[PDB]
């Protein structure tokens, strides 16, 4: 999800964009600014929430030894979903 | 200069073309390796040794690993030691190919250079297969080796070793009995045994002078006490004898390579001590102790007990030594690198007495100087 | 044990003396060297037809760097700075902060490719397989600044080379 | 000041000086010296070039990573001029040819281009404009070069009232025309001089002094809309000057008087070269013309520069013209020329 | 064996610039214990470090630049006297901080259950 | 592919005459191969 | 008897026994000027009389080389010459005297 | 406390060696200017030698003086043997460094330096 | 079996201890201390002016034929009065052994040059001088070996900055390489790696 | 290799060796670039019991060097650093080249 600054310069996923009066925009004249179009925050928000009937779940990121260190998430808070913070993956207990 | 290896300033006084004195000016490839090592950790300083004698790279790595393991009071597994010796002999083949072919190119012959450099290309392929880097592997590490061999490496090494003696024979068909090569090399740069010992020569220089001394035989390391090989011995202490010694050392290293291929044992590749060598990726991602040890080893590094050691190996260019001083921290306090070529280049002036310009070129070639290790 | 490379003496019988004299007057070893060079002339060259043919490589090859993603699209890097700590040449600069959704993610991830020694320590120390050394090696530039990669450049490299990087990691991950 | 324009460091290669300068005519003698001084300060330098990029290579090592930016430019394209002056707070104009080509005249290089640069820079909001002119810039001058210089100076002052117009006398240096042009007349037998060089007075100025004065005019806050005269410390007769040049070059000096019409015809003959001419009629007029005296205008001492005498830096230029017999001769071996002060 | 009634001064031999000899004030001290850890093994040797100088931002890549050679230079000494001697013979100015050791404290687990004193704890 | 050729010459690529927007009839780079065929051509795998 | 010693610059000696006896006698003569209680004098006198006894009891060169365990007989002669020169230098140096000076309080401490 | 002298015993012999080295450098400047093709004057070289000798005029330790004259002999024999290039000889003159300010007001204006 | 622990050699340890006692008895005037490290390395600490006698003895003695000079370097320990620690490594081929001889010196005290005992000492002592500032008295040619011509300072000293004080570039105005004060686009980021927990109790020092 | 019979004969005659026996170009005799997955061994310390790190800690067994003689603090036979190195034996495989 790329966004355009008021000076016509693309804004990166870190919010970086030179100011209007910043002289450092001269480096992009007759050239281009390297911006990655895919936003990890947007993609992980697009990812859904997995419902599992357990108080504690485990996430290793998928792939086993090719993922991240296996961690355990406690799904007791019913006001929010438990997020594995290695891969930003949300898990939840079945309500209703 | 084509014959100066790139970073040597040889200030020479010549009466006509006869050499009156040689004054080697070195330091044009001095980088401050030892100071940088002081600023690095033990794992971060390994590529420095990888880049010291950049023709015997796994040999430098093995010497550094032996020093660090001696300080740590640990022991590599037998499979790691066998892989170390196998790749040390492969590196010796690489180094001797480079030395002999560059010597012959400085004399005037280039066809053996091209042939044996194709062979060097195949050995570079072996290096890249094990490590991912063609020459600067950083593969041999204190505690063992970084990774295990792929599942075809031994067979490909066997094929290479099977087809290499013919290449050595072809190299000898152009040089050994050629009268021009004999005129260029015979009775050039003659050094007596006592002078070699006093000046501090090591390896092929001593053996050409006739000294029966080899570190792999007298002070064995890794599994060099389990392999059989012969040590070439010179008679006249000249360039021709040293060249013959290097060729025969290539053949004996082929012997050792065959023995290592047959005697490669099973087991792990590094000391089973997660406070020195990192755990496996699966253990790190499933075990809390393994994750903690991975974190600490790759951020701070393992502590080494205080003490100073001097460990030397028979690198392809002579005795390569490390004087390592540890103050108990995770970074070395001092690391002095004894390069074999330093003493040889110091002795260049004496060996060139009463000779000419081409003779001095031949003497440089037979000394086989790497200024990376000379200057550090 | 030891052996003598050159300690043999020639026999002084008339036949051997005449053979040596014929070798001296008729340049026999020189003709032999000529024959060896002629044989190599009539052999097949070992030259590959670059750039249409490439030299062999292995899954372990260390080339251009890349920052990887999870299959969901989330970045693998968690700003843990293990690669920065373990980098021998100090080629990596990392700055991070909590993201909008609270994730531990980097804001600056620079690698100076003119300072890097391509030693592979960063991908060994990474616990999430985020930073990798890809298979690419033909990325020479015309200006020095183009080799000072930043986070956007590394993410573009990862997106560009993800398939081959994933295949190589699958091939070689059981040895690690 | 913008937060990125505040000077930082110790005035070194890796420091920040707050100067963002677009240097037109940077692919030349004074251009290379000015760019070197700016990069040495640690400034941002933009180099508009119309030549082959191979001819801009000597400017690459003059600055740190990213501090030198090369962009194409036409001179007839105000779009390109704006593109290169958009992000710079200083614009320096050193564009000029000593001869005339098919596409650019003395009017084009000294009137149209400087006026376009000044007008475009005013719209873009450039804070400072430095414009290089000639000391003998007279509207009624015999030289079209100097007439165009005067007209362009007036046009630049009209377009950018806050400009700094610098008028060097005759820049001498390693890559100069002056000392090389005088020392290259060995090939054509003797040295032709109009009135034997007895009616011409010249005070050349050192290239490093000119570049330092250009740099200090940027840093000085009370030089915004001014005019400076950059001249050397000593004034020489043309005969004495050429005699000293040949003495330092260790070449035999054989002067002879050539009448003005004959010298003009000779210059006309040499200007038919499609390549860089060896001499031209305007060049002959400028060489014969005596340097003006303008005591009211400020100068190097007012900008903080002590002008370097020719007797200290002549051997840098003229040692190249010596033979092997005289290559190693020292600087003190030649008596200084007779001055007219 | 000659006798010299002079103080040791090797500033002319060390090769350090006059600016970094005269305008430098080192700090001789024992580092304070890191409050995030309970270990005290980093508070045993004296350290000598220089005064902080300017650090600015690189226009390209935004890195942290410096112009001070002695920014990263820290020396380790076994004794305050040794550190002072080194600073004096090298000619830098120095500021000495006396070592701070924790004062002895009287601890008792039985005080957590006092009959009449406030040391009794409300939780364990 | 020609497995009868010696190793290094047994696989090769004939580049296209136009990639993206650049005319590559003569100007052919080694970087014009996509990563999958790059892996196959550099022999990190036996499977195309 | 043998063609070469195998070492460059080391010539063959036709009279090894007499040369060794001469060198050992000279070494013992030099050691008589060293103080009786010197630790250097006792050890080298012991080893010299041990090696001088072997050369006076074995007339065969090969068996003498086997018994001395000092390499070849030419190497033994060279080592005897080196020992004689060292004995003369130590006579000049007089290193049996008490220690010149103890080091500072903390000079060999490590780690520090 | 008695210490091992490098040379010169007391200060007088150290001064004598300083004078000898100064003569050696003074008689070498014309040769240095001739061989290196320096654009400086012989007077400039002699003045630079005098200046480099004068910045160590405050030394009162004979051993430090002996080490200084040893290093001076080293850098003189580098100049005589043309081991040095014109690069180093002109590095002695700092011809490219900008003049550092020395007054409080200018130092305050430029930056944070003491 | 203990596969992860280095085996020890009591025979070699005892032999090295006996030979250390031997040399200490033979040379009481210079030998200050004798140590044998637990990985079987003999180390001898001597008075700085005993270098020539001790090295000549260890080279020429029949029972100590250390005919080869493996290495020669120095170690800088600023906390000591004599900061520089000269180290000699000798190899005896006849007895297949190695020995280490250590002496001490400071900035203003010369050390006798051992070029008359070993010829490698020439370049080894040249390097020691160039990198630490130690002067060797009777040296045939003592000068810089590794540093640039006219380089000021001895870089291997602990008090010498890692990047030095000057850096080189080509200046187009003067048409030559110039040396200017060091200025880094990115400063070397110093890391504090030591853990505040003691690793080896065997090396713990008294509180004093 | 792919070559004519006559050219092979000329090459063998010129060099004096049967080159086809020892070729320097690789023709399908090398290992396949794709290999089956491995399963590497674990090691000696992967036990679940009787495996304490205090009994297998190499770094903690290191000791400061033993002070054999310190100045600060019968007829003994002279000793050597080690027994003299034994004379090497000539190679039975190929004593001379
Ligand atoms: C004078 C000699 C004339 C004959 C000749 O050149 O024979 C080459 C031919 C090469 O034999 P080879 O080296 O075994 O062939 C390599 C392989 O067969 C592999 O050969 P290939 O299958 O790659 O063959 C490709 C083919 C086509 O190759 C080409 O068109 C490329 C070369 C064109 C050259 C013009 O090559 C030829 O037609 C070769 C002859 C070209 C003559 C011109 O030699 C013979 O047949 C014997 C010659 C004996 C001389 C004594
Ligand atoms: C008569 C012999 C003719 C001499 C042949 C000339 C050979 C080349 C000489 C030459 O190149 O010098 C021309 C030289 C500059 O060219 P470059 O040397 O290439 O300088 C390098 C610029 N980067 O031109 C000059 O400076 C001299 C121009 C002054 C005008 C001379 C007019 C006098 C000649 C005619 C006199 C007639 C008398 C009647
Ligand atoms: N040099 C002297 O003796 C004196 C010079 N001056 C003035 O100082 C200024 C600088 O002089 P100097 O360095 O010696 O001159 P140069 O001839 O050496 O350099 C001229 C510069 O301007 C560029 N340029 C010239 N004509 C054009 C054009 N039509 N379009 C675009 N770019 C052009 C050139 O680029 P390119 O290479 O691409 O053509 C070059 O970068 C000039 O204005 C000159 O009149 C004043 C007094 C004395
Ligand atoms: C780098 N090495 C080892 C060389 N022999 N180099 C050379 N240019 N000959
Ligand atoms: S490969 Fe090595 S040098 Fe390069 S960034 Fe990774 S850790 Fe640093
Ligand atoms: S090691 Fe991996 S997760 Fe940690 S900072 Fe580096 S790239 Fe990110
Ligand atoms: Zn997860």
């Amino acid at each position: 999800g790329v966004r355009t600054s008021p000076t016509g310069e693309k804004v990166t996923h870190t919010g970086q964009a030179y100011d209007d009066g910043d002289y450092r925009r001269v480096r992009f004249s007759d050239r281009q600014k390297e911006v990655n179009e895919n936003f990890a925050i947007d993609l992980i928000a697009e990812q859904p929430v997995s419902e599992v009937g357990s108080r504690v779940i485990s996430c290793d990121g998928g792939g086993g030894a090719l993922g991240h260190p296996r961690v355990y998430i406690n799904l007791d808070k019913e006001t929010k979903t438990g997020t594995c913070g290695y891969c930003g993956l949300q898990f939840r207990q079945p309500h209703h | 200069h084509p014959a100066a290896h790139g970073v040597l300033r040889l200030v020479m006084e010549l009466s006509g073309e006869m050499v009156r004195k040689c004054d080697p000016h070195i330091g044009l490839l001095h980088r401050g390796t030892e100071k940088l090592i002081e600023y690095k950790t033990y794992l971060q300083a390994l590529p420095y040794f990888d880049r010291l004698d950049y023709v015997s790279m796994m040999c430098n790595e093995q010497a550094y690993s032996l020093a660090v393991e001696k300080l740590l009071n640990i022991q590599p597994p037998p499979r790691a030691q066998w892989i170390r010796v196998l790749f040390g002999e492969i590196t010796r083949l690489l180094n001797h190919i480079m030395a002999v072919t560059t010597h012959a190119l400085d004399i005037g012959a280039m066809t053996p250079f091209f042939w044996m450099f194709e062979e060097r290309e195949k050995m570079f392929e072996f290096y890249e297969r094990v490590s991912g880097a063609r020459m600067h592997a950083a593969y041999i590490r204190p505690g063992g080796v970084h990774q295990d061999l792929p599942l075809g490496l031994l067979d490909d090494i066997y094929e290479f070793s099977k087809n290499f003696s013919f290449r050595i024979d072809e190299l000898e068909e152009m040089l050994t009995n050629n009268r021009i090569w004999r005129n260029r090399t015979v009775d050039i740069g003659v050094v007596t045994a006592e002078d070699a010992l006093n000046y501090g020569f090591s390896g092929v220089m001593l053996r050409g002078s006739g000294i029966q001394w080899d570190l792999r035989k007298t002070q064995p390391y890794d599994v060099y006490d389990q392999v059989e090989f012969d040590v070439p011995i010179g008679s006249r202490g000249d360039c021709y004898d040293r060249y013959l010694c290097r060729v025969e050392e290539m053949r004996q290293s082929l012997r050792i390579i065959s023995q290592c291929l047959n005697k490669m044992p099973p087991g792990e590749i590094k000391v089973d001590d997660a406070k020195v060598s990192p755990p496996k990726r699966a253990e790190m991602k499933t075990s809390m102790e393994s994750l903690i040890h991975h974190f600490k080893l790759y951020t701070e590094g393992y502590q080494v007990p205080p003490g100073a050691t001097y460990t030397a190996i028979e690198a392809p260019k002579g005795e390569f030594g490390v004087y390592l001083v540890s103050d108990g921290s995770s970074r070395p306090y001092r690391c002095k690198i004894k390069a074999p070529g330093f003493a040889h280049l110091a002795g260049l002036d004496k060996m060139s007495k009463g000779h000419m310009l081409a003779d001095v070129v031949a003497i440089i070639g037979t000394q086989d100087i790497v200024f990376g290790e000379v200057d550090r | 044990t030891y052996k003598f490379v050159n300690m043999r003496e020639p026999s002084m019988d008339m036949k051997s003396v005449t053979d040596r004299a014929a070798q001296t007057l008729l340049w026999t070893e020189l003709v032999r060297g000529l024959g060896m060079t002629l044989s190599y002339l009539f052999r097949e060259p070992a030259t590959i037809n670059y750039p249409f043919e490439k030299g062999p490589l292995s899954p372990r090859f260390r080339g251009e760097h890349a920052l990887r993603r999870y299959p969901s699209g989330e970045e693998r890097c968690i700003a843990c700075k293990l690669c920065e700590a373990v980098c021998p040449a100090q080629a990596i600069t990392i700055e991070a902060e909590p993201r909008a959704d609270g994730s531990r993610r980097t804001t600056r991830y620079d690698i100076d490719m003119t300072k890097c020694i391509y030693c592979g320590f960063c991908q060994e120390a990474c616990p999430v397989d985020a930073i990798v050394e890809g298979p690419n090696f033909e990325f020479s530039t015309e200006t020095h600044e183009e080799l000072l990669y930043n986070k956007e450049k590394l993410l573009n490299n990862g997106d560009k080379w993800e398939a081959e990087i994933a295949a190589n990691i699958q091939a070689d991950y059981l040895y690690r | 000041l913008h937060h990125a324009l505040i000077p930082h460091g110790k005035g070194g290669r890796s420091s920040v000086s707050g100067i963002v300068a677009t240097v037109f005519g940077a692919t030349g003698f004074l251009g290379r010296y000015v760019v070197n001084h700016l990069g040495r300060m640690g400034s941002q330098v933009i180099v508009p070039y119309r030549c082959e990029p191979y001819d801009t290579m000597h400017l690459r090592p003059m600055g740190d990573l990213g501090q030198i930016i090369f962009m194409e430019w036409n001179g007839k394209d105000k779009d390109s001029i704006r593109k290169v002056v958009e992000h710079s707070n200083v614009v320096i104009n050193l564009v000029g040819r000593e001869w005339e080509t098919k596409n650019f005249d003395f009017e084009d290089v000294f009137v149209k281009i400087p006026h376009a640069i000044a007008q475009v820079s005013k719209e873009a909001g450039v804070e400072k404009l430095i414009h290089i002119s000639h000391l003998n810039a007279d509207i009624k001058s015999p030289s079209r070069y100097l007439r165009s210089k005067a007209v362009g100076e007036k046009e630049v002052r009209a377009a950018f009232p806050e400009a700094t117009i610098i008028k060097p006398s005759d820049i001498f240096g390693r890559e100069d025309r002056f000392l090389n042009y005088f020392a290259s007349m060995r090939w054509f037998g003797g040295v032709p001089l109009i009135s034997l060089g007895k009616e011409t007075v010249k005070q050349p100025v050192y290239i490093v002094d000119v570049s330092k004065g250009i740099i200090n005019a940027i840093k000085d806050p009370d030089a915004k809309g001014k005019t400076f005269a950059f001249v050397g410390p000593n004034r020489y007769l043309l005969f004495d000057l050429v005699q000293y040049i040949f003495a330092v070059a260790y070449r035999p000096f054989l002067p002879y008087p050539l009448p003005h019409f004959a010298y003009r015809w000779v210059g006309r003959l040499f200007e038919v070269s499609p390549f860089e001419p060896w001499t031209t009629r305007d060049k002959v007029e400028r060489v014969h013309m005596s340097d003006m005296t303008l005591p009211h205008l400020p100068g190097l001492e007012d900008l903080g520069i002590q002008a370097t005498p020719l007797e200290l830096k002549a051997i840098e230029v003229l040692r190249r013209h010596r033979t092997y017999r005289w290559l190693t001769s020292e600087m003190e071996d030649v008596k200084p020329a007779k001055t007219v002060n | 064996l000659i006798a010299v009634d002079e103080k040791l001064d090797i500033t002319t031999l060390t090769g350090v610039p006059e600016e970094h000899i005269k305008t430098r004030k080192v700090r001789i001290f024992v580092p304070a214990r890191n409050n995030m850890q309970s270990g005290v093994n980093n508070t045993k040797k004296w350290k000598m470090e220089f005064d902080t100088r300017e650090r600015w931002e690189n226009p390209l890549m935004g890195w942290s630049s410096t112009a001070d050679p002695l920014s990263n230079l820290v020396l380790t000494f076994s004794t305050k006297e040794d550190a002072v001697a080194f600073a004096e013979k090298n000619g830098w100015s120095f500021d000495v901080e006396e070592r701070k050791v924790p004062k002895p404290k009287s601890k008792s687990y039985g005080a957590n259950f006092s009959w009449n004193k406030r040391t009794r704890v409300s939780t364990k | 592919e020609d497995n009868k050729q010696f190793f290094g010459r047994h696989r090769w690529v004939i580049y296209t005459t136009e990639m993206n927007g650049r005319d590559t009839f003569w100007d052919v780079d080694g970087s014009m191969v996509p990563p999958e065929w790059h892996r196959w051509l550099h022999c990190m795998t036996d499977d195309p | 008897l043998k063609k070469t010693t195998g070492l460059v610059g080391l010539a063959v000696c036709e009279t090894p026994h007499e040369r060794l006896k001469i060198l050992y006698t000279k070494i013992l003569d030099v050691l008589g000027q060293i103080p009786k209680n010197a630790a250097y004098r006792k050890y080298t006198e012991q080893i010299t009389n041990e090696k001088l006894g072997m050369v006076k009891a074995e007339p065969d060169v090969k068996k003498l080389e086997e018994q001395l365990q000092g390499g070849q007989i030419e190497e033994v002669i060279l080592q005897a010459e080196n020992e004689l020169s060292l004995a003369r230098k130590m006579l000049r140096w007089k290193p049996w005297e008490p220690l010149v000076e103890e080091p500072p309080a903390n000079q060999w401490k490590w780690p520090i | 406390t008695s210490v091992k002298p490098i040379f010169s015993r007391d200060m007088n012999e150290a001064k004598r060696r300083v004078r000898e080295l100064y003569r050696a450098w003074y008689r070498e400047v014309p040769n240095t200017v001739h061989l290196f093709q320096l654009d400086i004057s012989v007077k400039q070289g002699r003045d630079k030698v005098r200046e480099m000798f004068m910045k160590n005029a405050h030394v009162t330790d004979p051993r430090v003086v002996d080490l200084l004259v040893i290093k001076g002999k080293m850098e003189l024999e580098e100049t005589i043997n043309v081991w040095k290039q014109r690069t180093h000889i002109m590095r002695f003159f700092h011809e490219t460094e900008a003049p550092r300010p020395t007054d409080f007001l200018s130092k305050f204006y430029v930056g944070h330096d003491p | 079996t203990r596969p992860t622990i280095r085996p020890r050699n009591d025979v070699v340890h005892k032999q090295l201890s006996a030979f250390g006692q031997y040399v200490a008895e033979i040379l009481p005037k210079y030998v200050q201390q004798v140590q044998v490290s637990c990985f079987n390395e003999l180390e001898i600490f001597i008075h700085p002016d005993g270098v020539i006698p001790v090295l000549t003895f260890l080279r020429d003695h029949t029972n100590a034929q250390f005919k080869s000079l493996a290495d020669l370097t120095a170690v800088d320990v600023p906390t000591r009065q004599n900061r520089f620690e000269i180290v000699y490594n000798l190899l005896s081929l006849r007895f297949n052994s190695r020995i280490r001889v250590k002496t001490y010196t400071d900035e203003l005290t010369p050390i006798e040059s051992s070029v008359t005992v070993y010829k490698a000492a020439n370049w080894y002592e040249r390097e020691i001088w160039d990198m630490f500032g130690v002067f060797f008295a009777n040296h045939p040619d003592l000068r810089r070996i590794l540093t640039d011509y006219g380089f000021e300072g001895h870089p291997f000293r602990k008090d010498f900055p890692l990047s030095g004080y000057v850096e080189l570039r080509y200046d187009d105005e003067v048409k030559r390489v110039v040396a200017e004060p060091v200025e880094l686009a990115q400063e070397f980021r110093k890391f504090d790696l030591n853990s505040p927990w003691e690793a080896f109790p065997a090396y713990r020092q008294p509180p004093e | 290799a792919s070559a004519t019979r006559v050219i092979q004969l000329l090459r063998n005659w010129a060099s004096g060796r049967d080159l086809q026996a020892k070729l320097q170009l690789r023709y399908q005799e090398i290992s396949k670039r794709t290999q089956p997955p491995p399963k590497l061994p674990v090691g000696p310390s992967h036990k679940l019991s009787n495996n304490y790190y205090c009994t297998r800690d190499g770094r903690r067994e290191a000791m400061p060097p033993s002070i054999v003689m310190s100045s600060q603090k019968t007829e003994k036979k002279a000793v050597t650093p080690a027994p003299p190195i034994k004379r090497w034996e000539l190679s039975k495989d190929q004593p001379y080249l």
